[PDB]
C-alpha cells in the first residue's frame, strides 16, 4: 500500500486542482513552516494514505498568486482534485464545505460517511508557542467512487 | 477533528 516517506525531505505525492491552476508536490507531515517551505504537506506526522480522511496543508502567499494554496478559493463545488501517489491517481470532487473556518463555520462533512475524502487546508500565521496556524480555511473533496 | 496544518 502507498507509503509516506520517513525522510521529511522526500516527496510523498502530488496534488492537482486544475480549476485553481494548482500543481504541487506533497511532502510528509506534520505541516510545520519547514515542511511548507518545501511544499504543501500532510497535516499530521502520523497521516496514512489508507485513511478515510487525508489532510494536506498549503501556504497562502499574495506575492505569488499561484503558489501552493494561494489560489484554492478558485476551486468551486464540483471542481476536480487529483491526488497522485506512486501507484495511483485518486480523483475527488470539491464539496460544499469549502473556504470555511475550521471551527463553527463548517465541520465533519464526510469524516465518517459518504466515503474517502481529502481535507485541503490553507495555512498562514504559524504560532510557534502553540504549534498552530492561526489563519486557516478548509476545503473538503470527496472521492469519485 | 477537521484539522490544522
Amino acid at each position: 500500500k502507498p507509503q509516506i516517506p520517513k525522510d521529511k525531505s522526500k516527496v510523498a505525492g502530488y496534488i492537482e486542482i486544475p480549476d485553481a491552476d494548482i500543481k504541487e508536490p506533497v511532502y510528509p507531515g506534520p505541516a510545520t513552516p519547514e515542511q511548507l517551505n518545501r511544499g504543501v504537506s500532510f497535516a499530521e506526522e502520523n497521516e496514512s494514505l489508507d485513511d478515510q480522511n487525508i489532510s494536506i496543508a498549503g501556504h497562502t502567499f499574495i506575492d505569488r498568486p499561484n503558489y501552493q494554496f494561494t489560489n484554492l478559493k478558485a476551486a468551486k463545488k464540483g471542481s476536480m482534485v487529483y491526488f497522485k501517489v506512486g501507484n495511483e491517481t485518486r480523483k475527488y470532487k470539491m464539496t460544499s464545505i469549502r473556504d470555511v473556518k475550521p471551527t463553527d463555520v463548517g465541520v465533519l462533512d464526510e469524516q465518517k460517511g459518504k466515503d474517502k475524502q481529502l481535507t485541503l487546508i490553507t495555512a498562514d500565521d504559524y504560532n510557534e508557542k502553540t504549534g498552530v496556524w492561526e489563519k486557516r480555511k478548509i476545503f473538503v473533496a470527496t472521492e469519485v467512487k | 477533528l477537521p484539522e490544522t496544518g
